[PDB]
């Protein structure tokens, strides 16, 4: 029987607050009498700073002169392209032939010199790699804030999905009997898990012999969360990779080599094949398996001939 | 206009992106091998391996014109916003040291192949002869193939994590705190 | 067997794209890229089950550096060099100036994800809160009472001439500096806390009276409103932190809904079978017959549920009076046929092949579901009656009155009477509708220390026993196949030679659509066994 | 057997709250205090207060400019402090509260001294639930924590000691002790916790270190509703283990209620039992032990259980009765000293525990201003009207 009404008292209400307490029982008589929020330099958040005839509003540390806000200057702060719009050479000594003087100035350096013109009349910003860049590499993509995002990059949940998903159904399905992980969709069947031919769904009477099961996120392969050293699930961050297929980075100690892999080719004219030959080939992996970056179409018989052939050269050492 | 760039250097420019973004690796900068001596050592192979019909002239003009605009456009279009608050720490030293830093004494490569790969957004918005154009692109190709042709030597896959020299280092917590704040 | 052992390869792995992707890892071995380590690991998941294959791979192969983990990332030497003026040589050699961990690369900038609690244990955290700050300011002024009264008390033996100066550094003369300034903080305005510590720093035994006073009238008004709110915040924790303790049972009245069904059932059973048949083909050509079995050593709590299916009985009101009386006759001889009782002896109630069809299933699963929770229920009796028989209930709480007494009033509690039999009477008045379910469910609660959650839907599942026995006679199938039981059952050395004819008969009698359940029962040791043969004959 | 254990406490730690609706309170050690004076254990145990450090005697593991920005702190000027408040990762995370720099310099005294009471030789067990804080970094502050008072414990121990092995318990594992203790071979780390979208996220199975300090960390990743039993079991024999093993001249325990049943954002089902089991069995070795809590967001259980743990570390057995004391509306309604273990589903599975268990032997069968300096000066502090 919790009673707020009367029990609340009126010296302290309801906490996490104040109240006009500490303002009219306050008597002491001892004394005896245009600016935007998304820094369209790197599309970015953080500490902002803004001008006042400019509605583009950048970082402290996104800028020509690097400053800090210790030590931030006094008065105005006005843009580079501000300074050649709002300011000399645009008000003042307007823009007639300042360029082509700046070359008979800077001593011939035409080919750049267009360019170096034009760095003044830019604002400063992070770097951005180019459209064309991006299009050669499909399996990459710009995130939410302008970073790096490949295959290996798990979608970011929803937030229905990520706080309003229930209280029985966790997003790691850490508790409670959860069947449906183990039955696919697609065909209705059970997931069976690679190391362990078994399901091991268990029992709604005996629900501790139930045994966490996940798909792959490349090629649904099911595993046990106990076969792999795993504790729980991978929800957040990178694409959950199951150890079964080829790593970006492999280290052989020899300083060393690292072969960070060649993620993928789209299907224009850059992707190049060429089989030729079977055996000795040494085209350092990144193959695949049919029935300049040079790839060949390689099959069963040539990577165990060639698999053979180097563990009957190695065995003498 | 159109401008073309070798498989390798596309592949290395987006292990780039991958480095800064993803992983948190901003470049080495105290390096072997700077932006300098890599147009200086491009303009020497070009100059021993070919005859002298009077193009080393404009061979000299384009690599100044080159070390010019890399020293007046690395903070403005380069230099992603987790490494500007490196240039900052240098700047601030070369302040206390009373003397002028200019980018190609401490940068490497790789942010010229950024300036490379963005080169053409800036061709395109600004107002210049055809001729220059067709130049300007001609001189990307050949310094593109030569570093196609020494890409070994001067772009080696190597992790910080266990080697004193990968021309990268791996980000700390406060480093990442300053940059992303 | 080196030109077999690729097409063994081949079968074992099935998929096609793991094929690929084993044969790239081959290759990345065959180039010298890979080194016998990250082989060997990756065929610890490749290969790991199979120990013959691995064994002879290992002995083909001939198999007889850092770990470097995922987070823990090597810091450049340029960060290493800062001052540390705290630092002797033997702190130097023990700390390592290179190696940082920054929680955003272990999210892989995607943040981190917290347990989600229930609103009880929501509510719970706020009183948490609501308890703490009152307090905390509490004690708090306290401090700075105790603080002020060793001033006075060094203030009442010192005269006018030292009175007017006594210049003190922060701190008032104690090791602290700051919880006085807090409260004085807390207690007046922003602006007005400064001016008012600051005189009282300066300017002493003229404004610490006055000071005391209100702190002291502060504390006296703090002390009645944390005791005006400490009847409220305990009233309702009685009923909030039980129910917040209770995780698994809080969604059981929906988990045991949508899970006690025939088609998860159905579910469970055939994972069962495909892990045996997998493991076998992969082990041993023959195959166990038993799977999922079910231990019956007590034989009192038979009769329980006979005694929770009778109160279930008169209960009810969308069933006719000759099909109520049908069905609990039948539901008694159910049990007094399969079980081998010659008759039911309670006076409280207020080897041998089975083959059923899916209803039959369903039925005889949710009596072993209740079987089971009744003998978690009792496995424990023993335990828990002479727990609460001897709660010693602390007498200091006795003289102010806060013992929980929610239960006691209503007759809920389960002092000086056995639990089991308790817990029996109110699964009968619970089932009889004029229990207010929720308070079962906290009785239940604070009863076995939140262990007896299986039984919070005794009703539902009595129920549903019910509604699935009563399928047992109007379904011409199923009462033809209880009736050819009648039929098979005569308590005879008839083994062997007669079940042929029974599966025949009911392969014959049902339709293909159908699952049929061999459920072997023995009377020794009162062992029961139920085998899945789904679809195993009519191929 | 009998074992002399000094106890720290400082009537000051409680009286700093970090902010409304906030995990970390330090306010449960007052009233851990309160317990343990009111249960009578005063009779057969010695009591000090331990002296805040200065800003040197905080520098034996963080930099300078962290304590110099610590010692300034204040919630009144957070306005312009904002360059290094993300940097160090202040007011993000961990919000600046006053009081910060005392609090601080409590706890590593605390710890200090108790790592200086244990070299010395007069106790043979020394508890400090004033500070446990064990996720703070060099230059880094997460989980609530500034200074990791652990670290400058487990240094000072190594003054004298030549091994020093620190055991997490609670789950929110120390990944700044281990971030300190990576690259060592005379400090083992061993750590019990949750792993799997938790705010930690460091500690793996192949996390055992690096150089010198390679196979001399151990990282046991549980998940969901572990009780007493599989806690035992996951326990026992690797602590048994480590001790034939790594064979530590000293312990550092980090006890706390964030792995009971009842957390906000803990995750495991641990009772006091079983949580204080543990406790008992380690230092059932007789080797000494340093005790700290820093762990635990609920507040009735932790008072509880810390005075559990003190009892079985006086060699004497609690009675479930609760006496009065000044903060006894707090604990449930049955007012009895016990945690209560919650119902909720044992995930954690005998064969991964298994597993876990076999690739860490795997791992571990390799092992086979200064003036006031090395700490020992406390006041005497023998006047507590804590009973009630
Ligand atoms: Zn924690």
């Amino acid at each position: 029987k919790k009673r707020p009404k009367r029990l609340s008292s009126q010296n302290v209400n309801y906490d996490l607050k104040r109240r006009k307490i500490i303002t009219s029982e306050g008597i002491e008589r001892s004394f005896k009498n245009e600016n935007e929020d998304f820094c369209s330099a790197c599309n970015q958040s953080g500490s902002f700073l803004c001008c006042d005839t400019c509605p583009k509003s950048f970082h402290f540390l996104c800028l020509d002169p690097p400053i800090d806000p210790n030590n931030l200057p006094k008065g105005d702060w006005h843009c580079n392209e501000c300074k050649f719009k709002i300011f000399i050479n645009n008000s003042m000594a307007t823009l007639k032939k300042i360029e082509s003087n700046f070359i008979k100035q800077n001593n011939n350096v035409k080919i750049f010199a267009k360019l170096l013109f034009n760095i003044d009349s830019h604002n400063p910003k992070q770097f951005q790699l180019p459209n064309y860049i991006k299009e050669t590499f499909p399996a990459v993509k710009t995130g939410s804030r302008g970073q790096y995002s490949d295959e290996n990059d798990k979608i970011p949940l929803t937030d229905r999905q990520l706080f309003n998903t229930s209280y029985g159904q966790s997003i790691t399905k850490l508790d409670s009997y959860n069947p449906d992980t183990h039955i696919d969709s697609n065909s209705g069947k059970f997931l069976i898990c690679y190391k362990c031919n078994q399901t091991r769904l268990g029992s709604w009477s005996h629900p501790e012999n139930s045994r966490l099961i996940m798909t792959c996120d490349y090629c649904q392969t099911p595993w046990h969360l106990d076969c792999v050293p795993r504790a729980s699930f991978k929800n957040l961050g990178s694409k959950w990779k199951c150890p079964l297929h080829s790593p970006t980075k492999v280290y052989k100690k020899i300083n060393y080599k690292v072969w960070k892999k060649q993620r993928l080719i789209n299907k224009k004219n850059q992707l190049y094949y060429e089989p030729l030959q079977k055996i000795g080939y040494q085209n350092n992996g990144n193959i695949q398996i049919i029935p300049d970056f040079k790839i060949t179409q390689i099959d069963e018989n040539s990577i165990k001939y060639d698999f053979f052939d180097k563990i009957y050269k190695s065995k003498m050492v | 206009i159109s401008l073309q760039i070798p498989i390798k250097l596309k592949s290395v420019l987006v292990d780039d992106w991958e480095y800064v973004t993803k992983d948190k690796k901003i470049c080495r900068l105290p390096a072997d091998v700077t932006v300098e001596m890599v147009l200086n050592k491009y303009e020497h192979e070009v100059s021993q391996e070919l005859e002298s019909p009077g193009s080393q002239s404009q061979l000299s003009e384009y690599c100044a014109g080159l070390k010019l605009y890399f020293d007046k456009c690395l903070g403005n279009m380069l230099l992603y916003r987790l490494e500007r608050l490196q240039y900052d720490e240098l700047l601030k030293k070369s302040s206390k040291d009373q003397k002028p830093l200019v980018p190609i004494r401490i940068y490497g490569a790789i942010h010229l192949l950024r300036l490379i790969s963005v080169l053409p957004e800036l061709i395109s918005s600004t107002t210049m002869d055809l001729q220059s154009c067709q130049l300007l692109i001609k001189q990307t190709e050949d310094f593109l193939v030569w570093l196609l042709m020494h890409v070994d030597e001067y772009f080696n896959d190597k992790d910080p994590n266990r080697s004193d020299d990968a021309l990268y280092v791996n980000t700390s917590s406060q480093y990442e705190g300053v940059a992303l704040g | 067997e080196e030109v077999t052992f690729f097409e063994k390869a081949k079968r074992y792995i099935g998929n096609k794209h793991l094929y690929t992707e084993f044969l790239k890892i081959l290759n990345l071995y065959s180039q010298d890229i890979l080194d016998l380590d990250d082989l060997v690991e990756k065929v610890d998941f490749y290969l790991g089950s199979n120990k013959e294959l691995f064994t002879w791979f290992k002995n083909f192969v001939g198999y007889q550096c850092e770990a470097f983990g995922p987070s823990y990332k090597r810091l450049p030497k340029s960060d290493t060099f800062m001052p540390c003026s705290g630092r002797d040589d033997m702190c130097w050699e023990v700390l390592n100036d290179e190696w940082v961990g920054h929680p955003v690369w272990a999210s892989e900038d995607s943040g981190f994800i917290a347990h989600r609690k229930n609103q009880y244990e929501e509510t719970l955290f706020k009183i948490e809160e609501e308890r703490h700050e009152y307090d905390f300011y509490i004690e708090s002024n306290l401090r700075t009472i105790q603080c002020l009264e060793t001033i006075v008390n060094k203030i009442e033996n010192m005269t006018e001439n030292e009175k007017a100066n006594f210049k003190l550094p922060p701190g008032l003369g104690h090791t602290s500096m700051t919880i006085y300034k807090k409260v004085i903080r807390k207690v007046y305005d922003k602006e007005r806390g400064f001016e008012i510590i600051d005189a009282l720093h300066e300017h002493p035994a003229v404004t610490a009276p006055v000071v005391l006073k209100r702190l002291k009238q502060k504390d006296e008004e703090w002390r009645r409103a944390q005791r005006e709110w400490n009847k409220v915040w305990r009233e309702l924790e009685q009923k909030v932190f039980f129910k917040s303790l209770d995780h698994l049972g809080l969604t059981f009245k929906q988990a045991d809904k949508k899970l006690l069904t025939t088609k998860q059932l159905i579910s469970e059973i055939s994972s069962i079978k495909v892990d045996q048949t997998n493991k076998k083909i992969h082990w041993l050509t023959p195959k166990p017959k038993s799977q999922l079995d079910f231990d019956f050593p007590d034989k009192n709590i038979f009769y329980d549920i006979l005694c929770l299916a009778d109160t279930f009985i008169t209960h009810t009101t969308a069933y006719s009076n000759p099909d109520k009386e049908r069905l609990k006759d039948l539901l008694k001889y159910f049990i007094s046929l399969f079980f081998s009782i010659s008759f039911e002896k309670i006076e409280e109630s207020l080897i041998f092949n089975l083959f059923a069809n899916t209803n039959i299933y369903i039925f005889f699963r949710h009596w072993t579901t209740i079987y089971e929770r009744l003998l978690e229920i009792k496995q424990m009796n023993e335990r828990v009656t002479k727990e609460i028989n001897t709660r010693s209930t602390v007498t200091f709480a006795k003289d102010l009155d806060l013992l929980s007494s929610q239960l006691s009033e209503m007759g809920l509690d389960f002092v000086g009477e056995d639990a089991y039999k308790q817990v029996l009477r109110l699964s009968r008045r619970l089932i009889n509708g004029d229990l207010e379910h929720q308070w079962f469910e906290e009785s239940l609660r604070q009863a076995y220390n939140n262990k007896a959650f299986k039984l919070y839907t005794i009703d539902k599942v009595t129920q549903s026993l019910v509604k699935h026995a009563h399928t047992l006679m109007t379904d011409a199938k199923t009462a033809e196949i209880m009736a050819l039981f009648v039929k098979d059952r005569n308590a005879s050395t008839t083994s062997a030679k007669d079940q042929i004819i029974y599966r025949l008969q009911v392969r014959s009698h049902m339709s293909n659509t159908e699952n049929m359940f061999r459920i072997e029962f023995d009377k020794r040791t009162l062992h029961v066994s139920i085998q899945y043969i789904a679809l195993d004959d009519l191929t | 057997d009998k074992r002399r254990v000094a106890y720290f406490y400082d009537a000051d730690v409680g009286n700093y709250a970090y902010g409304a609706g906030h995990p970390m309170k330090p306010h449960r050690i007052r009233m851990a205090h309160s317990l343990i004076m009111n249960y009578g254990l005063y009779k057969k145990m010695e009591i000090y207060r331990a002296k805040p450090a200065t800003k040197q005697e905080m520098c034996q593991f963080h930099t300078d400019e962290y304590i110099d920005f610590l010692s300034r702190v204040t919630p009144d000027n957070l306005e312009m402090f904002k360059r290094e408040s993300v940097k160090f990762n202040v007011g993000d995370d961990c919000p600046v509260f006053d009081g910060l720099y005392e609090y601080c310099s409590i706890s590593g005294g605390g710890s200090m001294e108790g790592a200086a009471r244990l070299n010395r030789g007069k106790c043979d067990v020394a508890v400090n639930y004033a500070g446990g804080l064990h996720h703070a970094k060099k230059s880094e502050a997460s989980g609530f924590c500034y200074l990791n008072d652990i670290v400058l414990g487990i240094i000072e121990l190594l003054r004298y000691h030549p091994r020093v092995l620190y055991i997490d318990i609670d789950v929110h594992h120390g990944d700044g002790v281990e971030e300190a203790f990576y690259t060592t071979d005379r400090v083992m780390t061993c750590s019990f916790h949750k792993y799997g979208e938790f705010f930690p996220g460091t500690g793996e199975l192949r996390d055992i270190g690096v150089g010198a300090g390679k196979n001399y960390a151990v990282n046991v990743p549980l998940r969901d509703g572990i009780d007493d039993a599989t806690y035992r079991s996951v326990f026992e024999p690797v602590i048994k283990k480590i001790m034939e093993w790594y064979q530590p001249s000293a312990v550092v325990l980090q006890c706390g209620g964030d792995s009971l049943s009842g957390d906000r954002l803990g995750c495991f089902n641990l009772s006091m039992e079983g949580h204080a089991n543990c406790v008992n069995y380690v230092k059932s070795f007789g080797i000494p032990m340093m005790v700290v809590g820093g762990g635990g967001y609920t507040m009735r259980n932790v008072a509880r259980t810390w005075c559990f743990e003190t009892g079985l570390l006086n060699n004497v057995v609690l009675d479930k009765d609760l006496p009065y004391n000044e903060y006894y509306e707090y604990y449930g309604p049955d007012y009895k000293l016990s945690v209560r273990p919650s119902n909720m589903f044992n995930v954690n599975t005998p064969e991964y525990l298994d597993k876990v268990m076999t690739n860490i032997f795997a791992n571990l069968e390799n092992t086979k201003v200064e003036e006031d300096s090395a700490e020992a000066k406390d006041t005497k502090g023998g006047s507590q009207y804590a009973r009630d």
